[PDB]
């Protein structure tokens, strides 16, 4: 069993009050059932696309999800991910600076 | 230079319960989608035909369809004779080299562990492979029916195939997409210290420079990060600079790339 590595990234240079896309990179993880959820504030995010699942050369497991967001001040935003992995859910935050 | 990639993933949870899937890639490209509860491949991009007829992408997907079939019964019924739950992966395809010339490959994992290779005629567990594996690659190498179709496959269908999309894809492969970049910071582990981010995004093809620089001198604290995708067929990347608060002041980030006609992107902290 393989430990999925999680990276939060937005698709363009983020702007408060302005509409963008959130990502959410899941790596390095087998077996390849998997939960993944974008949090608004803690909250469930419901809209979130996921690209279909795909494997790597080392045959790790790799997905991609996203969804619409508009950055501002004082919203946080996370990806959580579940699996038989980790015996706890795993969250990563947006921190636009790092 | 391209690498043609088919990947099936198989989960086998119990005798009642199992899914295939498959996805196909045309270097980073992706080409095709084969969901267990789809009949039929999927194509993910207008060339995805390549340059077959409807007759020879039919004959060619019939097969599929009854490997797809075959594969799960075969693995159903070896599990009976010899537990779950069982992933089963399998990486298949071509490399193209310039002038004309191209390798296959067909190789396959259990639980996550490459174990057996198709190589010339026919099927190898590979050296360490767990020796319950040979009886069946055994059996499965009498099948010769099986043996000639995969030779096919690999020898002429595979760098065909991959040819006539190469051809029907040329804008969409040779497309340049444009990065933007912007700048960040957060505070550093130890005092005084601070962690600048030169972000990257929206570019196309893959090859890309990024340094932190100080006027003609690079920076060679520059820490790139992995190529990130994103959902729309471009690449993110970004490269962070371990700085002394106080030592910020005439730093720079310089992106290089193909898009931009030779006219690099540099922003200043
Ligand atoms: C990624 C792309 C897939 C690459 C794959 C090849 C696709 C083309 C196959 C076309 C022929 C095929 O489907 N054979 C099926 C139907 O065969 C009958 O019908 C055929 C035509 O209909 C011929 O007449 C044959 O002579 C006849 O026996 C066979 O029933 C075949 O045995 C099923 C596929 C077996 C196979 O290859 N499996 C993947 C390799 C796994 C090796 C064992 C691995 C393993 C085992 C246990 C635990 C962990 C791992
Ligand atoms: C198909 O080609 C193979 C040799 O090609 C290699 O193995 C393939 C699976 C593919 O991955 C290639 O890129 C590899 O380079 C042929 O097998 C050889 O046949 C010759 C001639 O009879 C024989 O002397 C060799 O022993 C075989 N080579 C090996 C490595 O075993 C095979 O016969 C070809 N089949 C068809 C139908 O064209
Ligand atoms: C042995 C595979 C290499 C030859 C492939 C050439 C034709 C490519 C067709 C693309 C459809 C992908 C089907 C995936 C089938 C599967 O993995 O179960
Ligand atoms: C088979 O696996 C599925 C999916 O995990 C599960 O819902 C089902 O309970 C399993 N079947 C049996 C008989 O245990
Ligand atoms: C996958 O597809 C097969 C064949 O169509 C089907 O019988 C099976 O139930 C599917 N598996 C799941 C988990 O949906």
């Amino acid at each position: 069993q393989k430990t999925p590595q999680i990276q939060v990234y937005s698709r363009h240079p983020p702007e408060n009050g302005k509409p963008n896309i959130l990502n959410c990179y899941v790596t390095q993880f087998h077996p390849p059932h998997i939960e993944i959820q974008m949090l608004k504030n803690g909250k469930k995010i419901p809209k979130v696309e996921m690209s279909d699942m795909s494997f790597s050369k080392d045959w790790s497991f790799y997905i991609l999800a996203h969804t619409e967001f508009t950055p501002t001040e004082t919203d946080t935003y996370a990806c959580r991910v579940k699996h038989a992995s980790m015996a706890e859910p795993k969250t990563v935050y947006w921190d636009r600076d790092m | 230079n391209y690498t043609f990639r088919c990947l099936q993933m198989s989960s086998f949870a119990n005798r009642s319960w199992s899914r295939t899937d498959s996805v196909v890639w045309l270097g980073d490209l992706q080409t095709h989608r084969w969901s267990n509860d789809s009949a039929t491949i999927s194509f993910t991009k207008p060339w995805s035909q390549g340059k077959l007829s409807n007759q020879q992408w039919e004959k060619l997907q019939h097969m599929f369809q009854v490997y797809r079939v075959s594969f799960t019964r075969d693995i159903q019924e070896l599990v009976k004779m010899m537990d779950y739950p069982i992933e089963i992966q399998l990486s298949a395809g071509c490399e193209m080299y310039p002038g004309n010339a191209s390798e296959s490959f067909l190789h396959v994992a259990f639980q996550g562990k490459y174990v057996v290779r198709f190589w010339g005629t026919s099927w190898q567990t590979v050296p360490g492979a767990p020796s319950w594996l040979d009886l069946p690659i055994k059996v499965l190498n009498a099948d010769q029916g099986t043996s000639a179709t995969v030779q096919m496959l690999l020898n002429d269908t595979c760098p065909l195939f991959v040819r006539g999309l190469l051809e029907a894809g040329k804008s969409d492969l040779e497309k340049q997409e444009k990065p933007v970049a912007w700048l960040s910071s957060v505070p550093s582990s130890a005092h005084g210290h601070r962690q600048l981010v030169c972000h990257v995004s929206g570019f196309y093809p893959k090859p890309v420079w990024v340094m932190w620089m100080r006027g003609d001198q690079e920076q060679q604290g520059t820490h790139r990060g992995d190529f990130l995708p994103n959902a729309d067929e471009t690449w993110y990347l970004q490269a962070t600079l371990d700085v002394e608060a106080g030592e910020e002041a005439g730093l720079a980030c310089r992106v290089k790339h193909s898009s931009l006609g030779g006219q690099d992107i540099i922003l200043y902290w």
